[PDB]
């Protein structure tokens, strides 16, 4: 059923976050995506069963991170990149490097 | 090729839960793949 | 640690809000859900939330309330201390 | 190393927990295998201490007669303080054992002063504490840090004492 | 009051368009929203534009925990209470 | 090559351990989980100092498990070599496209294109090894590598290094 | 716990998103197959062909093979990027206003800034902070200079003429037709040749080549960026390939595959791109060298917009027109308005209502089959065990019940196959995934949702038949009347959920707006 | 109140900081009728025989008449709510009186009096020392924002001038001995009640004001449509009001119709 835009503004509205993060992400559409650290992009490739983390274009294989973001977001993340246009994902103590 | 991995037997034996987006042992009841 | 602020200089409502009672008890009744200890005397009680409640009501709650300033710093409240209306 | 490239993380002044710059601390296999002797024995001792909180023989097993005797020393410490979870930390301590040149605390308190008095490089000191060469000459190509920076003499002094200094078996 | 407030807080008149609002200063997400999406996107490419997701709509393509009520505080333990007992 | 590092860990605790003794919980999980690991940004975690001296951070509950994340610091010691090293190190196989030799914790493999020529394969003796005029490398033979690059895992560090220039071999 | 499985990465949480722009340097370095052939699949009709379009380095979306670059499933694969090389430069579709407004900014023979720091209207406009109306007066102050200055009046003297390194050559005057950029040369009056602009197309290499020989203070002056955002980047020579999750392929059969619009744009951009390549080689005239030329540009610019103003639409083979990038994007139902803030959902339900006089306030009728449906994870405790221990043993087909339990290591068993309602034993951690029970809160609401006050919490009370039941008082706040009216059932998931619901979104708490 | 970027939009919320659903209608008594009412009403003299107490009301009538520091206070009241008036038809200069406002004070005292069964025909033992320093106390422990340097204070008074004027207009001394006949446990309890209703009529920190202030206007505006045409029942007056206007007003359109 759709979860539409009026009932994400009557939830923000009583002032109920994790309801809106519960129904948004964990009970329609979750994604685990492996991000570099250096370029901010979801170039890494992880091969899980022998945990090998490489970035091709940057050479990085430590400075990798594990994100939870929806699907759609992905989606959209890589059709804006389909056009030449950079989205690049940074974290919170990336400031540092 | 999915097989499950306790009660290994061979062919495996599985049904497909359409409905719920789920595939399951027809033994163990235990859930191989989701979505 | 620049950020917090000294207990004599709190400039904020000691009273507590309902969004703060609110994410309080539902983050005791979480932890009760999963098995941790209870610190207060259950009689017959089988629900988490009624035992984060009567917890609340005793206020043995060990938790710590850091509200944010808009520039940046915080202020750190016990749930001991925090006035709580009925 | 061969060009002292130690990088960021292994730089020569170190920022610790209080902010204080201090110089980098470089261990050959005598001095790191009786660091982690001592912090293990430290740790058994207050464990044991813990257990009699909740309710003499750790002489012998510092002082050890032969290797053999030391290595069962070393298994029961690992039985007693590690659990036997890690494979790493045993085959790391044989190999201190095994390889260790010097066996006794003041002896290696020698070797430290001797390799340290010239002022040379931490790197450069724990590979010189580590390694025995015969010759200058084989240490300063074994350690092209060291070619050009201390003159063939007091290189071949410097080992030759040590050859001396090394505790028979 | 809010509403008049909000509308003529820049030294003038604000008009609630996309001429007023999402010609101004906000994130980059926030304001391609709604009405000019694509365009929005592409001049923020081309201006490098950092966005600070800080937002509810930022934190909702981002599928995160937004600062808005319940949210706008940390639950931390405190130790001597719990040592205490 | 051992060095003395500061590191800082994050640590979950689990909702069912909340009690007085959480400090106790806190350092059975460091020391259980910490000690004899390897990363490669610091190499492997050899030991970990001052044990009575753990530093310590107030908790954050997490809002969407309950698990209690803490922020630990601690100084450790640690081993990571780098190129163009110089190790000494113990034979651990023999084999025709060269050798293994364990230096600390750690393989480093040199191939036979990596020795001079004067060391030569020889399978008939037991152990088979490498003679040569001078020196002689086997099982339990002190070997000095020079340890030319690093690959590093989430688990492990290998090296490949050469002994093609002369002193080199055994001592 | 979303993947089902384990890795060592450390969770984070984005705080920053930096946009910019890639060099065709960064897209040659991310790019794993250069992809070459206009064909998706071999000749043997049975797997893709290697350097084509469908190239098995990208990924797989099937569920049976895995990913060649990664070696993993398609649930797992987010999906790898291929590059594609140009002949000769093409111009963005999205930047053609931009190049323009610079391109007639800048001198177009020694390349830099008809101004410079000796005008005071310069000072103004570098006084300016703010980039968008910075560069909106430099362009209408800098647009009326035709000519370069070689000498400027100092400001100390205006008798003392000061040499700025200007080529005081003519610039021209720039429009614009469809996709070409045409110039035309005023000569200046004095030479003595009528007054007639000689008209030109100018060269996307010309100037491409007169971008990259700009400096970092004219960066800075115009609105750029060195890093992310130079202006050399807004004319493609590479063009990035996305792997197939963004254009999945739909299989009716075995051999029925029916491709996305996006790889049939693509596939006759390389058709187009080794024509022109093939023309170029073979020492053809110059007029068939500019059709291909257009050619391209055309397909390049109709795959990324394609209602673009004053241009034919580029149609599919059965006359639609093709669904460029920024029409998924654009609309109501495109990704922004229509899969990001607001999406479908799960354990929910919708249903008339109807009028109960005997109920409570806040307390809602729930059929029996809709509480059979939905479920809630119960945590097995102490003080549970025993009637969760009888809920399995009632099994899914029966109110009470379950129909789930979840171990502690994730694993999931369906009770239903599993002849173990019987045998199961249950732990300390497990959760049965249990009915909804008489006092559950659940959020319930109707359409279109205008205020605070149209969106509330109650409790559930399992009775038989099919409707919703109401109190004959929230109808009010709800505006809505037992005529055919359906309304929805949203039910939380947790503990801390429950809270939210039970504390701050009540009936009860709801009487005074 | 602030936004995403941090720029403040208001100061204090709504400029006296009050939940939206705590406010109810109450009339300022001071404002309206002529100067002769309200000399009578709240003026009291215990030198003049025109103005003086009842000794049959106030259990110390006798004894307090003739007094010298209980008229001073007395005058002190008195020029406070002449000021009160004067600033009052100052803000409202219509002269209306009705206005929201927190707490309901004629409940307060309804229920004081229900509760404690107080009897008009008995003189009260309340005293006018107390009754004026516990009404100057009251207002020193009404708290919307408690912050230590002058700004912060000149705010609080800011937010909470007109309260005050309406509390001083109800529990005025005359009123209290002559219509209320409250006792010293009913007085007492009646200033508790007020400070208490009080506390719990500030805002919540964390409440997204912005989408509540939306809905409120634009729920009204679907509605509009359907009574917009009344003025359509004018022909004379063909003024654009309603839908069109909004949009107008909305739009900043630079030509009106």
């Amino acid at each position: 059923l759709r979860f539409g835009e009026m009932e994400r503004d009557c939830m923000i509205a009583h002032g109920a976050a994790s309801f809106l993060k519960e129904r948004l992400m964990e009970a329609s559409d979750a994604f685990r995506v492996h991000i570099c650290g250096i370029c901010g992009l979801m170039t890494v490739i992880a091969k899980l069963n022998h945990n090998q983390f490489e970035c091709k274009g940057c050479d990085n294989k430590i400075d990798i991170y594990q994100i939870h973001i929806p699907y759609a977001a992905k989606l959209l993340f890589q059709e804006l990149m389909a056009m030449n246009i950079t989205p690049r994902l940074y974290t919170d103590r990336s400031r540092d490097f | 090729v999915l097989t499950c991995p306790e009660c290994k037997v061979y062919p495996p034996k599985i049904v497909e839960r359409f409905s719920e987006g789920d595939v399951v042992c027809a033994l163990c009841g235990l859930v191989l793949s989701d979505k | 640690k620049e950020k917090a602020i000294p207990k004599d200089q709190r400039a904020t409502t000691p009273y507590m809000t309902k969004y703060e009672r609110a994410r309080i008890l539902g983050t005791r009744a979480l932890q009760i859900s999963m098995n941790a200890p209870v610190f207060v005397d259950l009689e017959g009680e089988t629900d988490p939330l009624r035992i984060a409640m009567k917890e609340l009501a005793e206020k043995k709650i060990p938790l710590v309330i850091r509200r944010y300033l808009p520039d940046g710093s915080f202020e750190d409240w016990s749930v001991e201390e925090l006035i709580v209306d009925l | 190393a061969a060009t002292l490239q130690l990088g960021q993380e292994f730089q020569l002044k170190q920022i610790n927990h209080q902010g204080e710059e201090e110089e980098l601390i470089a261990l050959n296999l005598s001095e790191a295998r009786l660091v982690i002797k001592e912090a293990l024995v430290e740790r058994r001792r207050a464990f044991k201490r813990s257990q009699k909180k909740h309710k003499a023989d750790d002489d012998d097993f510092m002082h050890s007669e032969t290797r053999e005797k030391e290595l069962e020393s070393i298994d029961v410490l690992l039985e007693q303080t590690t659990g036997g979870n890690n494979k790493d930390l045993k085959n790391t301590m044989q190999y201190l054992t095994n390889f260790s040149r010097f066996r006794d605390q003041e002896t290696v308190g020698a070797v430290i002063q001797l390799l340290k008095s010239t002022g040379l490089h931490p790197f450069e000191v724990a590979q010189l504490g580590s390694l025995a060469c015969d010759t200058a000459d084989e240490a300063k190509t074994l350690i092209p840090s060291l070619n050009n920076k201390i003159s063939d003499d007091e290189l071949e002094r410097i080992l030759k004492e040590l050859s001396n200094l090394e505790t028979l078996y | 009051a809010l509403l008049v407030d909000v509308m003529t807080t820049q030294g003038g008149l604000t008009s609630v368009t996309r001429h007023g609002f999402n010609r101004s200063n906000t994130g980059a997400l926030m304001r391609c929203s709604f009405e000019e999406t694509v365009e929005i996107l592409f001049e923020a490419g081309a201006s490098a534009e950092l966005d600070d997701c800080r937002g509810v709509s930022e934190n909702v393509i981002l599928g995160q925990m937004a600062p808005i009520g319940t949210g706008a505080f940390d639950v931390m333990i405190d130790e001597e209470s719990l040592v205490k007992y | 090559m051992f060095f003395i590092k500061d590191l800082s860990l994050n640590i979950t605790l689990h909702p069912s351990f909340f009690g007085p003794r959480m400090k106790q919980y806190l350092k059975t999980k460091l020391l259980e989980e910490v000690e004899g690991s390897c990363t490669g940004k610091f190499g492997y975690i050899l030991c970990v100092l001052d044990y009575d001296n753990i530093d310590i951070q107030r908790g954050r509950i997490l809002p969407t498990d309950g698990s209690a994340e803490f922020n630990v610091k601690y100084r450790a010691v640690v081993f990571k070599p780098f190129k163009g090293e110089v190790v000494d190190g113990t034979v651990v196989s023999c084999s025709q496209h060269g050798f293994e030799v364990q230096v600390g914790p750690m393989k480093v493999f040199v191939t036979k294109h990596l020795m001079p020529q004067d060391l030569t394969f020889n399978a008939g003796s037991n152990p088979p090894s490498y003679q040569s005029s001078e020196d002689v490398i086997t099982i339990k033979s002190r070997i000095r590598v020079k340890i030319e690059g690093c690959i590093s895992q989430v688990s492990s560090i290998h090296a490949i290094g050469s002994i093609k220039e002369d002193y080199l071999g055994a001592i | 716990m979303v993947g089902q499985q384990y890795s060592s990465a450390p969770l984070r949480t984005v705080k920053e998103v930096q946009f910019g722009l890639f060099s065709p340097e960064e897209v040659r370095a991310i790019s794993v197959a250069k992809i070459r052939f206009p064909e998706t699949m071999d000749e043997t009709q049975t797997r893709a062909k290697i350097g084509g379009l469908n190239d098995p380095r990208l990924g797989s979306i099937d569920r049976n093979l895995k990913c060649q670059t990664c070696q993993e499933g398609m649930n797992e694969c987010p999906g790898h990027f291929g590059h594609i090389d140009l002949a000769k430069p093409v111009f963005h579709v999205g930047f053609i206003a931009k190049i323009k407004k610079v391109c007639e900014c800048v001198c177009m023979h020694c390349g830099k800034l008809l101004l410079d720091e000796h005008n005071e209207l310069m000072r103004q406009a570098l006084a300016i902070k703010d980039s968008k109306k910075r560069f909106a007066a430099i362009w209408t102050l800098c647009k009326t200079k035709m000519v370069c200055e070689t000498d400027v009046p100092s400001e100390d003297d205006p008798t003392q003429l000061v040499s700025r390194g200007g080529c005081g050559n003519t610039q021209p005057t720039i429009r614009k037709d469809g996709l070409k950029l045409v110039g035309s040369w005023k000569k200046d009056r004095a030479t003595g040749d009528a007054d007639e602009p000689e008209l030109r197309v100018l060269s996307t290499e010309e100037i491409l080549n007169i971008f990259k020989h700009i400096s970092v203070k004219d960066f800075t002056s115009l609105g750029f960026n060195e890093v992310f955002s130079r202006p050399e980047w807004m004319i493609l020579t590479c063009l990035p390939v996305p792997p197939p999750p963004v254009r999945p392929s739909i299989s009716f059969n075995e051999s029925q595959r029916g491709e996305d619009d996006l790889t049939f744009k693509l596939a006759d951009i390389l058709k187009a791109n080794i024509s022109l390549e093939t023309l170029e080689h073979n020492g053809a005239p110059h007029h068939a060298i500019e059709e291909a030329e257009s050619l391209l540009q055309f397909h390049v610019a109709t795959y990324m917009d394609n209602d673009i103003a004053g241009q034919p639409q580029a149609l599919q083979k059965s006359g639609r027109p093709v669904k460029s990038i920024r029409a998924r994007l654009k609309g109501k139902e495109g990704r922004i308005r229509g899969n990001l803030m607001g999406k479908r959902v799960d354990f929910s339900a919708r249903t008339v209502i109807s009028g109960d006089p005997n109920l409570e306030l806040d307390q809602v009728g729930v059929p029996k089959s809709i509480a059979k449906t939905l479920t809630y994870p119960e945590v097995v405790t102490p003080y549970n065990i025993d009637r969760l221990t009888q809920l399995v043993r009632n099994g899914p087909n029966e109110h009470p019940g379950a129909k789930y339990v979840i171990r502690d290591s994730g694993d999931r068993i369906d009770l239903r196959y599993s002849k173990r309602a019987g045998d199961i034993q249950l732990q300390y951690g497990w959760k049965v995934e249990r009915h909804i029970m008489d006092n559950d809160p659940v959020l319930f609401n109707r359409q279109p949702s205008l205020h605070k006050m149209s969106m509330m919490a109650h409790r559930v009370k399992v009775i038989p038949y099919s409707t919703f039941r109401l109190n004959l008082s929230v109808t009010s706040p709800y505006n809505a009347d037992f005529d055919g009216d359906e309304m929805n059932l949203h039910v939380p998931q947790s503990e801390e959920t429950r809270a939210e619901l039970s504390q701050l979104c009540a009936v009860p708490l709801q009487i005074v707006s | 109140t602030r936004n995403s970027l941090g720029n403040v939009i208001q100061f204090i919320y709504g400029e006296d900081g009050m939940d939206a659903a705590h406010i109810e209608k109450q009339s300022l008594d001071t404002i309206g009728g002529s100067d002769a009412a309200f000399e009578k009403r709240y003026r009291v003299d215990l030198l003049n025989t025109d103005h003086t107490l009842d000794p049959s009301l106030l259990e110390s009538g006798s004894e307090i008449l003739g007094d010298l520091k209980l008229q001073v206070l007395l005058d002190e009241e008195y020029k406070q709510l002449v000021k009160d008036r004067k600033f009052l038809r100052e803000v409202f200069v219509d002269g209306e009186a009705n206005w929201p406002l927190p707490v309901n004070i004629r409940r307060i005292i309804q229920n004081a009096q229900q509760t404690f069964h107080i009897d008009h025909t008995k003189p009260s033992d309340l005293t006018i020392k107390d009754i004026v320093l516990g009404v100057k106390d009251l207002q020193e422990n009404l708290l919307v924002l408690r912050g230590k340097n002058e700004i912060i204070q000149n705010a609080q008074r800011d937010a909470v001038t007109l309260f005050c004027c309406l509390l001083r207009s109800r529990l005025a001394t005359r009123r209290v001995l002559q219509e209320y006949r409250l006792t010293k446990q009913a007085f007492d309890w009646v200033l508790s009640n007020i400070e208490a209703q009080f506390l719990r009529s500030v805002v919540h920190p964390g409440e997204m004001v912005g989408v509540l202030a939306a809905q409120s206007i634009g729920e009204p505006a679907t509605q509009m449509t359907l009574n917009t045409f009344h003025f359509a029942g004018v022909a004379s007056k063909k003024v654009t009001s309603g839908v069109p206007r909004l949009k107008e007003i909305l739009n900043v359109a630079k030509n009106m119709k």
